[PDB]
């Protein structure tokens, strides 16, 4: 009933169309470097989600990190294990792929089910537009254990691949 | 000025003979050749300084001796005359064969006068000699610049 | 047998256009493309290095827009500079064939139009370029002075000023093509790596 | 004045749904940040050609128009026309990809140009943010051009090209750190309007850093890794012909004329002829409605904003001609190994100096 | 709901500059010759054919300089909110980021003694 | 544009994300798998974030986190697959079974 | 890789052109007379140059298959090219094109 929210029921619904065909691309096309872009097609979208939740920081974080670091690593994983797919057909393949589809669509159901069922608390008040200093405040007043905590994760992780991914 | 319409081949086909004074960075004329191709008329260039008489290689034959370096001793081969062969050669519907000569500065008064008599004489065949010079593509009666 | 290589004397005059717009839009399609020549930094021999001294400051073709490509799909124009021997004719078409289709060719000294000093008692070098490629300019010259080049860019910018859009036909490769079956025996490659870990570099036969 | 104000109402005065004529207002500023752009691109080929020229004792294009004017319009238009050639083996969709995902956010990046107050295209509250995590997708545009080819020369170009676009991102980001620190925000306007009287002269080392790794985009011959001709022919654009080439040879113009607009407004302001100009109170002028000294000061803050653009453009295509190349190995050690520590060291000692003295910080 | 003011200009803006490459790349393909098919469509060796084989031998030179490179990309995420924010924090925020940016200067140092 | 919305999608990226994980037989794309799956958590916490929590956004801050260590355990994952690449020369998860 | 006699008005390879590409085979030695249109071709000529190119492949061919051997049919495809062009069956093109008589200028057979 408005011109601002025809245009973000439209730019939702166009993001989420393509999520769902970029994802399906990651997963179901047989050349593996078409699916490492679509990849990130699918963070580029969901970076887009995001920007139209009034998380703008977050959706920057998520175009840094995932489109501008994780999809460059997979890309260069990538090239690193290429040997022309020589893929031979297993016999037990229809039963794990029968499985995988059924108990994917049935678990897509029953989720969808808990969502449309459970009444949420939409506690309709209009968010905060300063969305970046709130995180900054709760880095370090509420969030200091795990703020703290994810820098020696980074640095096991470095450790343990630089180890593991080693020339020697 | 910047935009040229189809006075060019209107004169040429008043005159017969002109003589472009085009800039010597060599750009800007090639339009006024295609200008004349689109109307009819087919160019042929072939940079004036290394034809011989001027009527023994456009009007009669003449002997061309190629390079022999030593071996194959002295041969002639006399090519036909490079207009009367180009004007049977021509396309169905042509208006016309015009002679462009790129370097007509080293060519002399009297090679001028001969190509600008040659317009009348020989009904479908107009002349172009790009004479060095003016800063600006300017043209000129071939008739005219002599004498 | 009237008159030897004779001429096509061809058929459908010409179909060219008139109208004022497509003629004064032709003429900018064809100040744009020879005003911005790019040429192939491509040199063989002697001449390549007064190609050279025509890009250094005494006289630089960068004015009338010119600056040299390494890799033929940008470059629009190969002067080509040097002696031309059988060894490396392949790998001159090659370059000319891989390389956008409005493209120019410029034989610059004697020994890329007619073989040069060595069209005689010479068995290696190509006897002129113009049987390899469709050369466009010749400059003669063994190595012609740069403000000739120069003189070769005049000539091959009023010779594209004269194209016309509506004749961009004359432009593609018709492929008339055929194939034969053989039986000749195919043998190996005698040009791989293997210089210094070649067995017979490391100790002398007995 | 308030164009936007003027447009907005002189279009609803004949109806027109006035919510309406804010979405018919927003292609103004989305092209006149494109018409800027363009022609910043002209001007960087054109100075990059003309200043070349005069650093060797040469004369540049001359021949094209009055001084050569016509030089780069010449050179995009015959790129236009070019038969465009794919490769026997290459990949169809990725070839004709990567030419556009290095160039798209090189545009969307304009964003936040400010060019003068109220004169920018949505000053947005990621700001210098946003333009950090959107100058990451170029290298998955050159990964992408290498991959999608069957010439190993080219891959192993666009994989050292994806590999020193990444290595001069952690310092150029903790350069704007320290920029950010002392502007309280991100925002181009907000991070700008702290100089009311230069983060130049409190930031010496941030704007060494941010300026070393903005050169270091694969864009200057310092480093130009992927298009050093000599060691490789031109590296991944070994290939694309037409328009294709094109997106190479203008993607890395306009993210120069870009680096440099960020510099001015980072370190420098795209306001603010030196002198404290809203305190010229003593002409007694009426900023606030003044209907003109509003147009002065517009202009007064383009030109500042464009000489100290134009001082980063000159310098960084006068070092072009000045520094030697770096193989590759010395290229991704000033990265990860000066840059990142000085990075780190520039942050902490901001941090510091905020701490202890909160006054001009 | 949406309070994210600004955004309006980068939908527009990105429509807008992604229509550039898409149209002057049409404009482009509309006039320009054919197809040059038969030899033009090979790979460029330096004149010369292509060795066979073609393959890269892989180096990890280029999975190592990612891996640290995501690593610091995540401590700038991390440190960008602390920067913004550093006005009402004040003491005792500066101590945990120095822990924090401490710690990963020892990774640093790790992954250059290597 | 409604909260139901959002978690379906992210519920659907889930079962997507999960089929590739399971039937995918190349060795990276169930790591993309892995990732598709951390995307659609993250959705959750945003779309919770922007229509419950909305004033002190505490799934924001969760998701910053959970973006961090999905960029971790990819580091980490791409260095296990290069380890059993260089040894086992593959990446044919059919090929990873040394059991009856 | 491929093994070619390139020059002008003769384009030998050593594969099959399936759609554009080459291919090597090691037997097939395609041929493509005339790319650049030089000369302006019959379908009589054209038939003596494919008899010829087949004569010149099949009847004397028991050797390797180095570039030498490449060369030495195309430079006998060409020469024959040549002889057709001096007798008149074929002619040079006349269209607007390069036009540098590669094969020799029209003389009058004196
Ligand atoms: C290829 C590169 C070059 C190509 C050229 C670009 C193509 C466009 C060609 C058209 C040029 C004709 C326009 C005439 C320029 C005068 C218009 C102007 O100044 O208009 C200015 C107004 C001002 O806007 C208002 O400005 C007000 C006050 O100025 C403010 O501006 C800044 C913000 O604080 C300053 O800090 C200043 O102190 C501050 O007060 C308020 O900010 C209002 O909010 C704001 O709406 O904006 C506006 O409409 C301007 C919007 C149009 C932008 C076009 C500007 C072009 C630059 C021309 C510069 C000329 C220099 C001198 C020319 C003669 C030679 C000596
Ligand atoms: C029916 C079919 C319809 C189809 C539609 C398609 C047809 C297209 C219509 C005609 C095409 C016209 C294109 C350009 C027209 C100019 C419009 C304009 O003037 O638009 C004005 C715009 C808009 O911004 C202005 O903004 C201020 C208003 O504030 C608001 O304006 C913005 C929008 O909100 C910001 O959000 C700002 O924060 C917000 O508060 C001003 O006072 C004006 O009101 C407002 O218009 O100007 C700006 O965006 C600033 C950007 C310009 C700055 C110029 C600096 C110029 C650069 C120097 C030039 C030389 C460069 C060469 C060298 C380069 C080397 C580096
Ligand atoms: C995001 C949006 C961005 C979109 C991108 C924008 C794309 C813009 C594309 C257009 C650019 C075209 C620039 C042309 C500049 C130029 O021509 O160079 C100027 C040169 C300089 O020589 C001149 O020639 C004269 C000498 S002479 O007589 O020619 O010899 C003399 O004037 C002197 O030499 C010199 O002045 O002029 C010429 O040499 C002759 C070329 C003739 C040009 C044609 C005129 C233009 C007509 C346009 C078509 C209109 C159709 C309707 C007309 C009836
Ligand atoms: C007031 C403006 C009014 C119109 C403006 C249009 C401008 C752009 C289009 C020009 C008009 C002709 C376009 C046709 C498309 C096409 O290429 O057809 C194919 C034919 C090729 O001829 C053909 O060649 C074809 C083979 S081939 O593929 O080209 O090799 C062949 O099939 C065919 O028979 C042969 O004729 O080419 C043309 O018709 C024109 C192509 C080149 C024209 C360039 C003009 C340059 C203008 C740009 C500069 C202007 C500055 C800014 C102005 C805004
Ligand atoms: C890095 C690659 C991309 C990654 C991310 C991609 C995803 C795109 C980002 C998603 C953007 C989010 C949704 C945009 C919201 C639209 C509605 C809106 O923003 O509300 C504004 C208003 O919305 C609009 O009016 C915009 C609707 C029009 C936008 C349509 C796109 C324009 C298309 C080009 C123009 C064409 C015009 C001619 C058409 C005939 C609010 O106004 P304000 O900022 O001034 O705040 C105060 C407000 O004025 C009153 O309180
Ligand atoms: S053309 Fe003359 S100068 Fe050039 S390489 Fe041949 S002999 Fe030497």
């Amino acid at each position: 009933m408005d011109l601002a929210t025809l245009t973000q029921t439209i730019t939702f619904f166009a993001l989420a169309a393509a999520v769902i065909i970029a994802a399906l691309g990651v997963v179901l096309l047989d050349n593996v470097v078409y699916s490492a872009f679509l990849l990130g097609g699918v963070f580029l979208s969901i970076a887009g989600l995001y920007i139209l939740m009034n998380a703008d920081f977050v959706s920057a974080a998520q175009i840094l990190i995932y489109v501008g670091a994780v999809n460059v690593l997979i890309l260069f994983a990538i090239m690193l294990v290429n040997k022309r797919e020589t893929y031979t057909p297993v016999p037990g393949r229809w039963l794990r792929q029968g499985g995988a589809a059924v108990v994917s669509l049935g678990v897509f159901a029953l989720l969808t089910k808990m969502i449309l069922q459970t009444p949420w608390q939409l506690s309709s008040v209009p968010p905060t537009p300063d969305s970046i200093t709130t995180i900054g405040q709760h880095f370090f007043s509420d969030f200091l254990l795990p703020f703290e905590l994810a820098s020696v994760l980074l640095l096991m992780a470095l450790i343990g691949a630089v180890v593991l991914a080693r020339r020697e | 000025g910047l935009l040229a319409g189809y006075q060019f081949v209107k004169d040429l086909e008043s005159a017969g003979a002109l003589a472009l004074f085009v800039p010597p960075e060599g750009g800007f004329e090639g339009r006024y050749q295609r200008r004349l191709r689109s109307k009819g008329y087919t160019t042929l260039p072939m940079s004036a300084p290394g034809l011989g008489d001027l009527a023994a290689y456009l009007t009669q034959e003449h002997g061309i001796r190629p390079a022999h370096t030593g071996k194959e001793d002295i041969r002639v081969y006399f090519q036909p005359p490079l207009v009367t062969y180009h004007l049977e050669n021509l396309p169905p519907n042509a208006k016309g064969l015009v002679l462009w000569l790129i370097d007509g500065k080293r060519l002399s008064k009297q090679e001028f006068a001969y190509l600008a008599q040659l317009t009348q004489t020989l009904p479908k065949f107009k002349v172009v000699v790009e004479v060095g010079g003016d800063r600006v593509v300017r043209w000129e009666p071939l008739a005219d610049w002599v004498a | 047998p009237a008159i030897l290589n004779p001429i096509a004397r061809p058929e459908v005059p010409q179909e060219l256009a008139e109208n004022i717009i497509l003629t004064s839009l032709n003429d900018v399609y064809d100040w744009a493309r020879l005003s911005s020549l790019w040429p192939l930094m491509y040199g063989t021999a002697c001449c390549f290095i007064e190609f050279a001294a025509m890009i250094g400051s005494r006289f630089d073709f960068d004015r009338f827009g010119l600056v040299p490509r390494n890799s033929p799909r940008q470059a629009d124009l190969i002067i080509t500079s040097g002696t031309i021997t059988m060894k490396m004719a392949p790998a001159l078409v090659r370059l000319y064939e891989q390389m956008p289709s409005p493209k120019y060719v410029i034989a610059m000294g004697a020994c890329t139009i007619t073989g040069g000093m060595f069209s005689s008692d010479s068995y290696s070098a190509v006897r002129g370029v113009d049987k390899l490629i469709p050369v466009d300019v010749y400059l003669p010259g063994c190595p012609p002075r740069p403000e000739a080049i120069m003189d070769a860019i005049v000539k091959l910018r009023k010779k594209i000023a004269n194209e016309h859009i509506n004749e961009r036909g004359n432009l593609a490769q018709t492929h008339r093509l055929f194939t034969a079956k053989h039986k000749m025996k195919p043998v190996p490659p005698i040009l791989t790596g293997q210089y210094l870990n070649a067995p017979s570099r490391q100790a002398p036969p007995p | 004045i308030d164009l936007q104000g003027q447009f907005i109402s002189a279009l609803q005065s004949l109806g027109l749904s006035h919510d309406l004529a804010k979405l018919l207002w927003l292609p103004l500023p989305m092209l006149m940040m494109l018409i800027v752009a363009t022609v910043g691109v002209l001007v960087a080929v054109w100075l990059e050609r003309k200043i070349s020229a005069a650093v060797q004792q040469r004369i540049g294009p001359e021949y094209i128009g009055p001084l050569g004017i016509l030089a780069p319009l010449a050179d995009g238009l015959k790129l236009i026309f070019k038969e465009d050639v794919l490769p026997a083996n290459s990949d169809r969709w990725l070839f004709t990809l990567g030419p556009a995902v290095v160039v798209i956010p090189v545009f969307l990046s304009y964003i936040i140009v400010p060019f003068g107050q109220n004169l920018l295209i949505s000053n947005l509250a990621m700001g210098v943010f946003l333009w950090i995590a959107l100058s990451s997708i170029a290298p998955i545009g050159l990964l992408m051009a290498g991959y999608a080819s069957n010439n190993k020369y080219s891959l192993l170009g666009g994989l050292r090209a994806a590999a020193q676009s990444i290595s001069y991102e952690i310092p150029l980001a903790l350069a704007v750190l320290a920029v950010a620190m002392m502007s309280n925000g991100l925002g181009t306007v907000e991070i700008v309007e702290q100089q009311s009287q230069w983060n130049v002269w409190r930031q010496p080392i941030g704007f060494l850093v941010f300026w070393i790794a903005a050169l270091a985009e694969c864009e200057r011959l310092p480093f130009d890794l992927p298009e050093a001709e000599e060691e490789l022919v031109a590296g991944y654009q070994t290939e694309y012909a037409g328009m294709k080439f094109a997106l190479f040879y203008l993607g890395a113009y306009v993210n120069l004329v870009l680096s440099a607009l960020l510099v001015s407004v980072l370190y420098f302001g795209g306001w603010s002829f030196p002198i404290p100009l809203e305190t010229i109170a003593n002409l007694l002028g009426v900023s606030e409605t003044n209907p003109f000294l509003q147009i002065a000061f517009a202009v007064l803050g383009i030109t500042m904003t464009l000489i100290k653009a134009y001082f980063f453009v000159f310098l960084a295509i006068l070092l072009r001609w000045t520094v030697p190349r770096v193989r590759i190995d010395q290229l991704l050690d000033l990265g990860w190994k000066f840059l990142l520590p000085v990075g780190l060291v520039n942050l902490l000692l901001t941090a510091g100096l905020k701490l202890a003295f909160p006054v001009a910080f | 709901v949406f309070v994210l003011s600004g955004y309006e200009y980068f939908l527009g803006f990105l429509i807008i500059c992604s229509l550039v490459p898409v149209l002057a790349l049409a404009a482009s393909a509309l006039l320009r010759p054919k197809s040059g098919r038969m030899i033009r469509l090979t790979t460029y060796e330096s004149g010369m054919e292509p060795i066979g084989g073609a393959w890269i031998q892989f180096n990890v030179r280029y999975y190592m300089f990612a891996l640290v490179f995501v690593i610091f990309d995540v401590e700038t995420v991390f440190l960008y909110p602390w920067a913004v924010a550093f006005h009402q924090l004040g003491l005792l925020a500066f101590i945990e980021a120095l822990i924090f940016i401490a710690i990963l200067v020892v990774a640093l140092v790790y992954a250059w003694r290597k | 544009m409604q909260l139901t919305y959002v978690l379906i999608l992210a519920a659907l990226l889930f079962c997507i994300g999960i089929y590739g994980l399971v039937t995918s037989r190349n060795a990276v794309r169930v790591l993309m798998s892995i990732e598709l799956l951390l995307n659609a958590v993250n959705l959750n916490l945003i779309g919770f974030a922007n229509y419950l929590d909305g004033q002190q956004i505490k799934g924001q801050v969760f998701a910053v986190f959970v973006i961090t260590v999905a960029a971790a355990e990819a580091a980490v994952g791409l260095a296990i697959i290069l380890a059993i690449y260089r040894n086992r020369d593959t990446v044919d998860m059919e090929k990873f079974n040394l059991l009856k | 890789m491929l093994l070619k006699s390139t020059t002008r008005h003769v384009h030998i390879y050593a594969g099959h052109v399936v759609d554009g590409e080459v291919h090597p085979d090691t037997e097939t030695l395609t041929l493509n007379v005339d790319p650049d249109n030089e000369l302006e071709w019959n379908e009589a000529a054209l038939a003596k140059v494919e008899a010829k190119f087949r004569e010149l492949v099949a009847n004397a061919a028991g050797e390797d298959l180095t570039e030498y051997n490449l060369r030495r049919i195309g430079s006998d495809l060409e020469h024959f090219i040549r002889s057709l062009l001096m007798q008149g069956e074929i002619g040079y093109n006349l269209n607007s094109r390069v036009r540098n008589y590669s094969l020799g200028i029209p003389r009058v057979n004196h």
